RNA sequence: GGGGCUCUCGCUUCUGGCGCCAAGCGCCCGGCCGCGCGCCGGCCGGGCGCGACCCGCUCCGGGGACAGUGCCAGGUGGGG
RNA sequence: GCCCUCGGCCGAUCGAAAGGGAGUCGGGUUCAGAUCCCCGAAUCCGGAGUGGCGGAGAUGGGCGCCGCGAGGCGUCCAGUG
Protein backbone atom coordinates (compact mmCIF):
# COMPACT_ATOMS: atom_id res chain seq x y z
CA UNK A 1 0.00 0.00 0.00
CA UNK A 2 2.98 2.37 -0.06
CA UNK A 3 4.93 1.04 -3.33
CA UNK A 4 4.20 3.95 -6.13
CA UNK A 5 5.83 5.07 -9.13
CA UNK A 6 5.74 8.51 -9.54
CA UNK A 7 8.01 8.82 -12.22
CA UNK A 8 7.21 6.90 -15.64
CA UNK A 9 10.82 5.41 -16.00
CA UNK A 10 11.92 2.60 -14.93
CA UNK A 11 16.07 2.61 -13.68
CA UNK A 12 17.93 -0.09 -13.12
CA UNK A 13 17.95 -0.25 -9.06
CA UNK A 14 21.32 0.22 -7.12
CA UNK A 15 22.37 -3.17 -6.36
CA UNK A 16 25.82 -3.62 -3.75
CA UNK A 17 29.21 -3.74 -5.35
CA UNK A 18 31.49 -5.75 -2.97
CA UNK A 19 35.15 -4.51 -2.79
CA UNK A 20 37.79 -6.88 -3.81
CA UNK A 21 39.21 -9.83 -1.45
CA UNK A 22 41.52 -11.70 -3.62
CA UNK A 23 42.61 -14.89 -2.35
CA UNK A 24 46.05 -14.26 -3.34
CA UNK A 25 47.93 -11.41 -4.47
CA UNK A 26 48.84 -11.08 -8.12
CA UNK A 27 52.39 -9.85 -7.59
CA UNK A 28 54.49 -11.75 -5.24
CA UNK A 29 55.92 -8.82 -3.79
CA UNK A 30 56.23 -5.03 -4.48
CA UNK A 31 58.60 -4.19 -7.32
CA UNK A 32 60.78 -1.35 -6.43
CA UNK A 33 60.58 1.84 -6.93
CA UNK A 34 63.54 1.92 -9.85
CA UNK A 35 63.71 5.92 -9.75
CA UNK A 36 64.83 6.28 -6.32
CA UNK A 37 66.82 9.59 -5.58
CA UNK A 38 70.62 8.20 -6.87
CA UNK A 39 68.39 7.52 -10.31
CA UNK A 40 67.04 10.85 -9.91
CA UNK A 41 70.05 12.75 -10.22
CA UNK A 42 72.71 11.48 -12.97
CA UNK A 43 75.44 14.06 -12.67
CA UNK A 44 76.00 17.66 -12.57
CA UNK A 45 77.01 19.94 -15.38
CA UNK A 46 80.50 21.61 -15.66
CA UNK A 47 79.89 23.86 -18.27
CA UNK A 48 81.09 27.74 -18.68
CA UNK A 49 77.19 28.14 -17.99
CA UNK A 50 76.82 25.98 -15.07
CA UNK A 51 79.91 27.76 -13.63
CA UNK A 52 78.21 30.81 -14.16
CA UNK A 53 74.63 29.89 -12.57
CA UNK A 54 76.72 28.75 -9.55
CA UNK A 55 78.49 32.06 -8.82
CA UNK A 56 75.86 34.15 -9.97
CA UNK A 57 72.42 32.80 -9.33
CA UNK A 58 73.50 30.28 -6.18
CA UNK A 59 71.93 28.05 -8.83
CA UNK A 60 73.34 23.92 -9.19
CA UNK A 61 73.09 22.85 -12.67
CA UNK A 62 71.99 18.73 -12.91
CA UNK A 63 71.40 16.23 -15.17
CA UNK A 64 68.78 14.55 -14.00
CA UNK A 65 66.28 11.79 -15.25
CA UNK A 66 64.04 12.28 -17.46
CA UNK A 67 61.09 10.71 -16.04
CA UNK A 68 61.45 12.99 -12.71
CA UNK A 69 59.37 15.92 -11.97
CA UNK A 70 60.52 19.14 -10.30
CA UNK A 71 59.27 17.91 -6.74
CA UNK A 72 61.55 14.61 -7.39
CA UNK A 73 64.25 16.42 -8.25
CA UNK A 74 64.03 19.10 -5.21
CA UNK A 75 63.35 15.80 -2.72
CA UNK A 76 66.38 13.82 -4.05
CA UNK A 77 68.82 16.84 -4.33
CA UNK A 78 67.45 17.92 -0.54
CA UNK A 79 68.42 14.19 0.56
CA UNK A 80 71.36 13.08 -1.06
CA UNK A 81 73.07 16.77 -0.50
CA UNK A 82 72.32 17.82 2.98
CA UNK A 83 70.48 21.29 1.31
CA UNK A 84 67.57 23.51 1.11
CA UNK A 85 66.52 24.40 -1.88
CA UNK A 86 64.13 27.46 -3.26
CA UNK A 87 63.36 26.67 -6.51
CA UNK A 88 64.42 23.87 -9.38
CA UNK A 89 63.64 25.07 -13.31
CA UNK A 90 63.75 22.25 -15.78
CA UNK A 91 64.00 21.83 -19.40
CA UNK A 92 65.22 19.06 -21.55
CA UNK A 93 67.99 19.11 -23.72
CA UNK A 94 68.36 18.26 -27.59
CA UNK A 95 69.67 15.14 -26.75
CA UNK A 96 66.95 13.83 -25.05
CA UNK A 97 68.64 14.64 -21.24
CA UNK A 98 67.00 16.82 -18.88
CA UNK A 99 68.71 19.35 -17.22
CA UNK A 100 67.43 20.97 -14.05
CA UNK A 101 68.56 24.17 -12.43
CA UNK A 102 67.99 23.85 -8.70
CA UNK A 103 68.52 27.41 -7.09
CA UNK A 104 69.24 27.18 -3.00
CA UNK A 105 68.15 28.88 -0.08
CA UNK A 106 69.34 32.10 0.64
CA UNK A 107 71.49 30.73 3.65
CA UNK A 108 73.02 27.81 1.75
CA UNK A 109 76.01 28.75 -0.88
CA UNK A 110 76.04 26.94 -4.44
CA UNK A 111 79.49 27.46 -4.06
CA UNK A 112 80.03 25.51 -0.89
CA UNK A 113 77.72 23.07 -2.01
CA UNK A 114 79.88 22.40 -5.10
CA UNK A 115 83.20 22.55 -3.80
CA UNK A 116 81.83 19.88 -1.16
CA UNK A 117 80.02 17.75 -4.19
CA UNK A 118 83.78 17.85 -5.96
CA UNK A 119 82.50 19.73 -9.50
CA UNK A 120 84.67 23.16 -9.28
CA UNK B 1 18.57 30.31 -42.33
CA UNK B 2 17.33 28.13 -45.24
CA UNK B 3 13.75 29.00 -44.35
CA UNK B 4 11.53 31.59 -45.23
CA UNK B 5 9.07 31.60 -42.59
CA UNK B 6 9.51 32.80 -39.64
CA UNK B 7 9.65 30.62 -36.31
CA UNK B 8 7.76 31.56 -32.91
CA UNK B 9 9.48 30.80 -29.46
CA UNK B 10 6.63 29.90 -27.16
CA UNK B 11 7.14 29.30 -23.69
CA UNK B 12 4.41 27.22 -21.49
CA UNK B 13 4.40 25.74 -18.15
CA UNK B 14 4.89 22.07 -17.75
CA UNK B 15 1.82 21.02 -16.20
CA UNK B 16 3.78 17.92 -14.12
CA UNK B 17 7.21 19.75 -12.71
CA UNK B 18 8.52 23.28 -11.77
CA UNK B 19 9.50 24.22 -15.45
CA UNK B 20 9.15 26.02 -18.68
CA UNK B 21 8.87 24.48 -21.71
CA UNK B 22 10.30 26.39 -24.98
CA UNK B 23 8.83 25.20 -28.00
CA UNK B 24 9.28 26.40 -31.66
CA UNK B 25 6.46 27.03 -33.53
CA UNK B 26 6.12 27.95 -37.02
CA UNK B 27 4.76 31.66 -36.77
CA UNK B 28 1.41 32.59 -38.02
CA UNK B 29 0.98 35.69 -39.87
CA UNK B 30 -0.44 38.21 -37.27
CA UNK B 31 1.53 36.91 -33.87
CA UNK B 32 3.62 39.20 -31.92
CA UNK B 33 5.67 39.11 -29.12
CA UNK B 34 4.22 39.14 -25.61
CA UNK B 35 0.94 37.12 -27.14
CA UNK B 36 -0.48 34.65 -25.55
CA UNK B 37 -1.70 31.31 -27.46
CA UNK B 38 -3.68 28.73 -26.43
CA UNK B 39 -3.01 24.69 -27.33
CA UNK B 40 -5.77 22.48 -26.69
CA UNK B 41 -8.85 21.00 -27.30
CA UNK B 42 -11.12 23.36 -25.76
CA UNK B 43 -8.73 26.72 -27.12
CA UNK B 44 -10.85 29.27 -29.14
CA UNK B 45 -10.44 29.96 -32.62
CA UNK B 46 -7.91 32.99 -33.16
CA UNK B 47 -5.04 33.07 -34.53
CA UNK B 48 -2.05 31.27 -33.73
CA UNK B 49 -4.21 29.13 -31.55
CA UNK B 50 -3.51 25.09 -31.57
CA UNK C 1 -11.44 27.91 20.26
CA UNK C 2 -7.85 27.89 21.22
CA UNK C 3 -6.70 26.87 17.44
CA UNK C 4 -4.17 29.94 16.34
CA UNK C 5 -5.81 32.40 14.08
CA UNK C 6 -2.87 32.53 11.76
CA UNK C 7 -3.48 28.56 10.75
CA UNK C 8 -5.70 28.28 7.69
CA UNK C 9 -6.38 25.99 4.85
CA UNK C 10 -4.31 26.55 1.43
CA UNK C 11 -5.63 24.08 -1.13
CA UNK C 12 -4.52 23.55 -4.12
CA UNK C 13 -6.82 22.73 -6.76
CA UNK C 14 -4.82 20.30 -10.43
CA UNK C 15 -7.60 21.64 -12.45
CA UNK C 16 -5.84 21.80 -16.27
CA UNK C 17 -3.49 24.39 -16.04
CA UNK C 18 -3.75 25.21 -12.62
CA UNK C 19 -1.22 24.26 -9.71
CA UNK C 20 0.72 21.59 -11.34
CA UNK C 21 -0.20 17.65 -10.76
CA UNK C 22 0.81 15.97 -7.54
CA UNK C 23 3.21 12.97 -7.55
CA UNK C 24 0.84 10.19 -8.15
CA UNK C 25 0.83 6.40 -9.37
CA UNK C 26 2.11 6.17 -12.57
CA UNK C 27 2.33 2.54 -12.55
CA UNK C 28 0.17 1.78 -15.47
CA UNK C 29 2.63 4.35 -18.00
CA UNK C 30 5.62 3.02 -16.71
CA UNK C 31 8.63 2.67 -19.78
CA UNK C 32 9.21 -0.92 -18.26
CA UNK C 33 12.10 -3.15 -19.49
CA UNK C 34 11.96 -5.11 -21.98
CA UNK C 35 11.56 -8.46 -19.92
CA UNK C 36 9.17 -7.48 -18.01
CA UNK C 37 7.28 -6.39 -21.09
CA UNK C 38 7.76 -9.65 -22.88
CA UNK C 39 6.48 -11.74 -19.97
CA UNK C 40 3.20 -9.46 -19.20
CA UNK C 41 2.72 -9.92 -23.61
CA UNK C 42 3.08 -13.55 -23.09
CA UNK C 43 0.50 -13.73 -20.80
CA UNK C 44 -1.41 -11.75 -22.66
CA UNK C 45 -0.92 -13.87 -25.65
CA UNK C 46 -1.96 -17.18 -23.91
CA UNK C 47 -5.48 -15.24 -23.49
CA UNK C 48 -5.77 -13.71 -27.09
CA UNK C 49 -4.82 -16.77 -28.66
CA UNK C 50 -6.80 -20.01 -28.71
CA UNK C 51 -5.44 -22.43 -26.54
CA UNK C 52 -5.11 -26.50 -27.63
CA UNK C 53 -6.82 -28.17 -24.92
CA UNK C 54 -3.82 -30.28 -24.55
CA UNK C 55 -2.53 -27.20 -23.11
CA UNK C 56 -5.63 -25.55 -21.84
CA UNK C 57 -5.99 -28.61 -19.31
CA UNK C 58 -3.03 -27.07 -17.03
CA UNK C 59 -5.03 -24.19 -16.23
CA UNK C 60 -7.62 -26.28 -14.37
CA UNK C 61 -6.37 -27.18 -11.15
CA UNK C 62 -7.00 -28.56 -7.53
CA UNK C 63 -8.42 -25.85 -5.38
CA UNK C 64 -7.16 -24.43 -2.12
CA UNK C 65 -8.38 -27.59 0.10
CA UNK C 66 -7.77 -30.24 -1.83
CA UNK C 67 -4.36 -29.31 -2.91
CA UNK C 68 -3.61 -28.39 0.90
CA UNK C 69 -5.00 -31.71 1.70
CA UNK C 70 -3.06 -33.65 -0.72
CA UNK C 71 0.47 -31.60 0.09
CA UNK C 72 -0.22 -32.25 3.99
CA UNK C 73 -0.44 -36.25 2.80
CA UNK C 74 2.46 -36.12 0.93
CA UNK C 75 4.76 -34.71 3.77
CA UNK C 76 4.39 -37.66 5.36
CA UNK C 77 6.40 -39.23 2.04
CA UNK C 78 8.87 -36.75 0.72
CA UNK C 79 12.42 -38.36 -0.16
CA UNK C 80 15.20 -38.58 2.79
CA UNK C 81 17.31 -36.02 2.74
CA UNK C 82 21.33 -35.92 1.99
CA UNK C 83 21.46 -35.59 5.82
CA UNK C 84 18.98 -38.60 6.79
CA UNK C 85 20.65 -41.30 4.26
CA UNK C 86 23.74 -40.42 5.62
CA UNK C 87 22.65 -40.84 9.10
CA UNK C 88 20.76 -44.24 8.49
CA UNK C 89 23.78 -45.65 6.46
CA UNK C 90 26.22 -44.81 9.58
CA UNK C 91 23.74 -46.71 11.59
CA UNK C 92 23.15 -49.07 9.21
CA UNK C 93 26.91 -50.16 9.10
CA UNK C 94 27.31 -50.24 12.55
CA UNK C 95 24.45 -52.81 13.01
CA UNK C 96 24.98 -54.63 10.27
CA UNK C 97 29.05 -54.92 12.18
CA UNK C 98 27.13 -56.01 15.02
CA UNK C 99 25.27 -58.89 13.39
CA UNK C 100 21.99 -57.32 11.98
CA UNK C 101 22.95 -58.81 8.65
CA UNK C 102 21.21 -57.75 5.32
CA UNK C 103 17.60 -57.43 6.78
CA UNK C 104 15.67 -54.98 4.25
CA UNK C 105 13.31 -54.28 7.25
CA UNK C 106 10.33 -53.00 5.06
CA UNK C 107 12.58 -49.97 2.95
CA UNK C 108 9.30 -47.59 3.68
CA UNK C 109 6.74 -45.94 1.11
CA UNK C 110 8.36 -42.98 -0.42
CA UNK C 111 7.06 -40.42 -3.11
CA UNK C 112 8.62 -40.97 -6.42
CA UNK C 113 9.60 -37.64 -8.16
CA UNK C 114 10.88 -37.04 -12.01
CA UNK C 115 8.63 -36.65 -15.12
CA UNK C 116 10.73 -40.30 -16.63
CA UNK C 117 10.01 -42.06 -13.08
CA UNK C 118 6.45 -41.06 -13.10
CA UNK C 119 5.85 -42.07 -16.58
CA UNK C 120 7.41 -45.48 -16.44
CA UNK C 121 5.13 -46.15 -13.34
CA UNK C 122 2.48 -44.58 -14.62
CA UNK C 123 2.92 -47.49 -18.24
CA UNK C 124 4.00 -50.47 -15.44
CA UNK C 125 0.41 -49.25 -13.63
CA UNK C 126 2.61 -48.82 -10.48
CA UNK C 127 1.06 -45.54 -9.61
CA UNK C 128 -1.92 -44.71 -7.40
CA UNK C 129 -2.21 -41.15 -7.95
CA UNK C 130 0.15 -39.00 -10.16
CA UNK C 131 0.43 -35.40 -9.35
CA UNK C 132 1.43 -32.65 -12.14
CA UNK C 133 2.48 -29.35 -11.65
CA UNK C 134 0.66 -26.90 -13.71
CA UNK C 135 3.31 -24.26 -15.06
CA UNK C 136 6.29 -26.42 -16.94
CA UNK C 137 7.85 -24.04 -19.12
CA UNK C 138 8.76 -25.91 -21.65
CA UNK C 139 5.32 -28.14 -21.81
CA UNK C 140 6.17 -30.98 -23.33
CA UNK C 141 7.38 -32.33 -20.34
CA UNK C 142 3.39 -32.77 -19.15
CA UNK C 143 1.25 -32.66 -22.00
CA UNK C 144 0.94 -36.33 -22.70
CA UNK C 145 0.64 -37.36 -18.71
CA UNK C 146 -3.41 -36.44 -18.48
CA UNK C 147 -3.68 -38.34 -21.52
CA UNK C 148 -1.26 -41.20 -20.61
CA UNK C 149 -2.84 -41.71 -16.98
CA UNK C 150 -6.42 -41.41 -18.43
CA UNK C 151 -5.32 -44.60 -20.06
CA UNK C 152 -3.76 -46.23 -18.11
CA UNK C 153 -6.61 -45.44 -15.44
CA UNK C 154 -4.34 -44.12 -12.70
CA UNK C 155 -6.16 -41.12 -11.39
CA UNK C 156 -4.37 -38.13 -11.59
CA UNK C 157 -4.69 -34.40 -10.96
CA UNK C 158 -2.97 -30.85 -11.47
CA UNK C 159 -2.04 -28.96 -8.93
CA UNK C 160 -0.18 -24.95 -9.08
CA UNK C 161 3.20 -25.09 -8.09
CA UNK C 162 6.62 -26.75 -9.88
CA UNK C 163 7.89 -25.04 -6.53
CA UNK C 164 5.71 -26.27 -4.45
CA UNK C 165 6.16 -30.16 -5.61
CA UNK C 166 10.03 -29.03 -5.53
CA UNK C 167 9.99 -28.27 -2.10
CA UNK C 168 8.26 -31.37 -1.22
CA UNK C 169 11.10 -33.38 -2.58
CA UNK C 170 14.06 -31.03 -1.07
CA UNK C 171 14.84 -29.53 -4.57
CA UNK C 172 14.07 -25.62 -6.44
CA UNK C 173 11.36 -27.70 -9.14
CA UNK C 174 9.48 -30.97 -9.05
CA UNK C 175 7.66 -31.80 -12.34
CA UNK C 176 5.56 -34.33 -11.05
CA UNK C 177 5.40 -36.41 -8.13
CA UNK C 178 3.71 -39.95 -7.73
CA UNK C 179 2.01 -42.14 -4.91
CA UNK C 180 3.42 -45.78 -4.93
CA UNK C 181 2.11 -48.10 -2.00
CA UNK C 182 0.61 -45.96 0.93
CA UNK C 183 0.97 -46.94 4.46
CA UNK C 184 -2.15 -48.34 6.64
CA UNK C 185 -2.97 -45.30 8.51
CA UNK C 186 -3.02 -43.37 5.00
CA UNK C 187 -4.81 -45.59 3.32
CA UNK C 188 -8.20 -43.86 3.78
CA UNK C 189 -7.02 -40.26 3.37
CA UNK C 190 -5.42 -41.34 -0.31
CA UNK C 191 -8.79 -42.91 -0.87
CA UNK C 192 -10.27 -40.22 0.17
CA UNK C 193 -8.15 -37.84 -2.04
CA UNK C 194 -8.19 -40.23 -5.15
CA UNK C 195 -11.96 -40.50 -5.28
CA UNK C 196 -12.42 -36.24 -5.82
CA UNK C 197 -9.07 -36.56 -7.84
CA UNK C 198 -10.97 -39.12 -10.24
CA UNK C 199 -14.60 -37.28 -10.85
CA UNK C 200 -13.03 -34.03 -11.03
CA UNK C 201 -10.29 -35.23 -13.68
CA UNK C 202 -10.34 -38.73 -15.29
CA UNK C 203 -14.22 -38.40 -15.08
CA UNK C 204 -14.69 -35.73 -17.81
CA UNK C 205 -11.34 -36.46 -19.28
CA UNK C 206 -13.63 -36.57 -22.94
CA UNK C 207 -14.85 -32.62 -22.44
CA UNK C 208 -11.17 -31.82 -20.93
CA UNK C 209 -9.66 -33.09 -24.40
CA UNK C 210 -12.76 -30.54 -26.23
CA UNK C 211 -12.11 -28.00 -23.82
CA UNK C 212 -10.46 -24.83 -26.16
CA UNK C 213 -9.05 -22.20 -23.84
CA UNK C 214 -7.79 -18.21 -24.25
CA UNK C 215 -9.75 -16.71 -27.20
CA UNK C 216 -10.99 -13.45 -25.02
CA UNK C 217 -10.52 -10.08 -25.90
CA UNK C 218 -8.92 -7.20 -24.08
CA UNK C 219 -11.03 -5.15 -21.91
CA UNK C 220 -11.09 -1.96 -23.94
CA UNK C 221 -12.24 -4.47 -26.92
CA UNK C 222 -14.75 -6.18 -24.88
CA UNK C 223 -16.62 -2.80 -23.68
CA UNK C 224 -16.34 -1.12 -26.90
CA UNK C 225 -18.09 -4.18 -28.58
CA UNK C 226 -20.74 -4.28 -25.62
CA UNK C 227 -21.64 -0.14 -25.98
CA UNK C 228 -22.18 -1.40 -29.78
CA UNK C 229 -24.65 -3.86 -28.56
CA UNK C 230 -26.37 -1.31 -26.08
CA UNK C 231 -26.85 1.11 -28.85
CA UNK C 232 -28.35 -1.29 -31.06
CA UNK C 233 -30.04 -2.93 -28.37
CA UNK C 234 -31.64 0.25 -27.58
CA UNK C 235 -32.57 1.32 -30.71
CA UNK C 236 -34.01 -1.95 -31.24
CA UNK C 237 -36.00 -1.42 -27.97
CA UNK C 238 -37.62 2.11 -28.46
CA UNK C 239 -38.25 0.55 -32.23
CA UNK C 240 -40.35 -2.06 -30.71
CA UNK C 241 -43.20 -2.27 -27.91
C1' G D 1 -38.99 14.25 -3.00
C1' G D 2 -36.37 12.39 -7.13
C1' G D 3 -34.22 7.69 -9.95
C1' G D 4 -33.78 4.21 -15.67
C1' C D 5 -32.48 9.03 -19.26
C1' U D 6 -28.78 12.56 -20.99
C1' C D 7 -23.13 17.42 -22.52
C1' U D 8 -20.78 17.65 -17.62
C1' C D 9 -19.23 12.39 -15.53
C1' G D 10 -14.85 19.78 -16.97
C1' C D 11 -12.66 24.10 -12.44
C1' U D 12 -7.10 27.59 -16.38
C1' U D 13 -8.94 33.43 -22.39
C1' C D 14 -9.10 41.57 -21.41
C1' U D 15 -3.03 42.30 -19.00
C1' G D 16 4.80 40.37 -22.00
C1' G D 17 3.09 38.78 -13.08
C1' C D 18 3.27 34.22 -9.70
C1' G D 19 2.91 28.94 -9.51
C1' C D 20 7.52 22.50 -7.18
C1' C D 21 9.68 20.16 -2.64
C1' A D 22 0.97 20.21 0.95
C1' A D 23 -1.78 23.28 3.92
C1' G D 24 -6.09 21.21 6.43
C1' C D 25 -8.37 16.98 8.66
C1' G D 26 -8.25 12.06 10.85
C1' C D 27 -5.75 7.86 13.01
C1' C D 28 -1.52 6.41 15.62
C1' C D 29 3.96 5.65 17.93
C1' G D 30 7.92 7.95 21.13
C1' G D 31 10.34 11.45 25.15
C1' C D 32 9.00 15.26 28.93
C1' C D 33 6.66 17.28 32.98
C1' G D 34 1.60 15.57 35.54
C1' C D 35 -4.50 16.81 37.09
C1' G D 36 -1.45 12.60 39.80
C1' C D 37 -9.62 9.31 38.74
C1' G D 38 -7.61 8.13 31.83
C1' C D 39 -9.04 9.65 26.52
C1' C D 40 -6.51 11.88 30.88
C1' G D 41 -3.67 18.57 30.84
C1' G D 42 0.10 20.89 28.20
C1' C D 43 5.10 20.68 25.72
C1' C D 44 9.41 18.55 22.04
C1' G D 45 9.48 14.80 17.85
C1' G D 46 8.16 10.69 14.14
C1' G D 47 4.66 7.43 10.92
C1' C D 48 0.25 6.49 8.00
C1' G D 49 -4.51 7.69 5.36
C1' C D 50 -7.68 11.23 2.98
C1' G D 51 -6.47 15.39 0.61
C1' A D 52 -4.95 13.41 -5.04
C1' C D 53 -12.07 8.06 -6.18
C1' C D 54 -12.40 2.38 -7.53
C1' C D 55 -11.34 -1.67 -10.90
C1' G D 56 -8.72 -3.29 -15.21
C1' C D 57 -4.88 -7.31 -19.68
C1' U D 58 -2.01 -4.71 -23.87
C1' C D 59 2.15 3.22 -22.50
C1' C D 60 -0.91 6.31 -25.79
C1' G D 61 -2.59 6.85 -30.78
C1' G D 62 -2.64 5.29 -36.02
C1' G D 63 -2.63 1.22 -39.46
C1' G D 64 -3.25 -4.32 -39.82
C1' A D 65 -3.65 -9.94 -41.94
C1' C D 66 -2.59 -5.93 -45.79
C1' A D 67 1.96 -3.53 -46.12
C1' G D 68 6.68 -5.92 -45.60
C1' U D 69 10.08 -9.90 -45.65
C1' G D 70 12.11 -14.83 -47.59
C1' C D 71 11.90 -18.11 -52.18
C1' C D 72 10.36 -19.01 -57.17
C1' A D 73 7.90 -17.29 -61.89
C1' G D 74 6.86 -13.70 -65.94
C1' G D 75 7.66 -8.53 -67.72
C1' U D 76 10.72 -4.16 -68.04
C1' G D 77 15.69 -2.94 -67.66
C1' G D 78 22.52 0.52 -72.41
C1' G D 79 21.52 2.24 -65.36
C1' G D 80 25.41 -1.44 -65.63
C1' G E 1 27.83 0.40 6.14
C1' C E 2 22.60 0.25 5.18
C1' C E 3 17.91 2.62 4.39
C1' C E 4 14.57 7.24 3.05
C1' U E 5 14.32 11.58 -0.24
C1' C E 6 16.20 14.21 -4.44
C1' G E 7 18.78 13.60 -8.88
C1' G E 8 17.08 13.85 -18.09
C1' C E 9 23.41 17.36 -20.84
C1' C E 10 18.76 11.66 -23.13
C1' G E 11 24.54 9.77 -23.93
C1' A E 12 31.05 7.14 -23.88
C1' U E 13 35.12 9.32 -26.14
C1' C E 14 37.89 12.30 -29.64
C1' G E 15 38.02 16.93 -32.53
C1' A E 16 41.31 23.97 -32.98
C1' A E 17 49.59 25.78 -30.88
C1' A E 18 44.33 31.40 -35.75
C1' G E 19 37.56 30.04 -32.37
C1' G E 20 35.97 30.14 -26.58
C1' G E 21 39.49 30.03 -22.32
C1' A E 22 41.22 33.05 -14.84
C1' G E 23 45.86 35.39 -14.05
C1' U E 24 52.85 39.30 -15.67
C1' C E 25 54.76 43.52 -16.02
C1' G E 26 59.27 47.06 -15.78
C1' G E 27 64.72 47.22 -15.59
C1' G E 28 69.21 44.40 -16.03
C1' U E 29 71.85 40.25 -17.84
C1' U E 30 74.63 35.96 -22.43
C1' C E 31 79.12 34.01 -27.26
C1' A E 32 74.38 31.96 -28.08
C1' G E 33 68.14 31.94 -23.48
C1' A E 34 64.78 34.97 -21.46
C1' U E 35 57.32 38.44 -20.48
C1' C E 36 60.93 31.74 -18.42
C1' C E 37 67.39 33.79 -15.51
C1' C E 38 68.41 38.06 -11.63
C1' C E 39 66.41 42.42 -9.42
C1' G E 40 61.81 45.03 -8.36
C1' A E 41 56.85 45.47 -8.42
C1' A E 42 52.08 42.65 -8.94
C1' U E 43 48.38 39.10 -9.82
C1' C E 44 44.91 34.40 -10.70
C1' C E 45 43.43 29.78 -9.05
C1' G E 46 43.48 26.01 -5.17
C1' G E 47 43.84 24.80 0.19
C1' A E 48 43.71 25.46 5.50
C1' G E 49 40.51 19.85 10.29
C1' U E 50 42.51 21.32 14.98
C1' G E 51 39.48 27.43 12.97
C1' G E 52 45.31 32.65 11.55
C1' C E 53 44.38 37.96 13.16
C1' G E 54 40.89 41.68 12.65
C1' G E 55 36.37 43.88 11.04
C1' A E 56 30.84 42.73 9.96
C1' G E 57 26.65 40.01 12.08
C1' A E 58 26.27 42.91 17.21
C1' U E 59 25.43 44.38 20.78
C1' G E 60 20.18 48.60 21.68
C1' G E 61 14.85 49.57 24.26
C1' G E 62 11.49 49.41 28.48
C1' C E 63 10.78 48.83 33.60
C1' G E 64 12.43 48.08 38.78
C1' C E 65 16.90 49.70 40.95
C1' C E 66 21.85 51.30 43.28
C1' G E 67 24.34 55.49 42.97
C1' C E 68 24.95 63.36 44.25
C1' G E 69 25.05 62.52 39.24
C1' A E 70 27.60 60.06 35.60
C1' G E 71 28.30 55.25 35.63
C1' G E 72 27.02 50.61 37.03
C1' C E 73 22.87 46.25 39.02
C1' G E 74 18.69 43.12 38.02
C1' U E 75 14.09 41.30 35.11
C1' C E 76 12.02 41.37 30.31
C1' C E 77 11.89 42.75 25.02
C1' A E 78 14.30 43.16 19.96
C1' G E 79 18.28 42.44 16.94
C1' U E 80 20.26 37.10 9.61
C1' G E 81 23.32 45.55 8.36
MG1 LIG F 1 59.41 24.26 -19.16
MG1 LIG G 1 27.79 -1.78 -73.54
MG1 LIG H 1 20.07 9.99 -17.98
MG1 LIG I 1 39.48 17.62 -26.45
MG1 LIG J 1 42.78 30.63 -28.83
MG1 LIG K 1 67.23 35.47 -29.36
Amino acid sequence: KKKIRTSPTFRRPKTLRLRRQPKYPRKSAPRRNKLDHYAIIKFPLTTESAMKKIEDNNTLVFIVDVKANKHQIKQAVKKLYDIDVAKVNTLIRPDGEKKAYVRLAPDYDALDVANKIGII
Amino acid sequence: PGRGAPLAKVVFRDPYRFKKRTELFIAAEGIHTGQFVYCGKKAQLNIGNV
Amino acid sequence: KVVNPLFEKRPKNFGIGQDIQPKRDLTRFVKWPRYIRLQRQRAILYKRLKVPPAINQFTQALDRQTATQLLKLAHKYRPETKQEKKQRLLARAEKKAAGKGDVPTKRPPVLRAGVNTVTTLVENKKAQLVVIAHDVDPIELVVFLPALCRKMGVPYCIIKGKARLGRLVHRKTCTTVAFTQVNSEDKGALAKLVEAIRTNYNDRYDEIRRHWGGNVLGPKSVARIAKLEKAKAKELATKLG
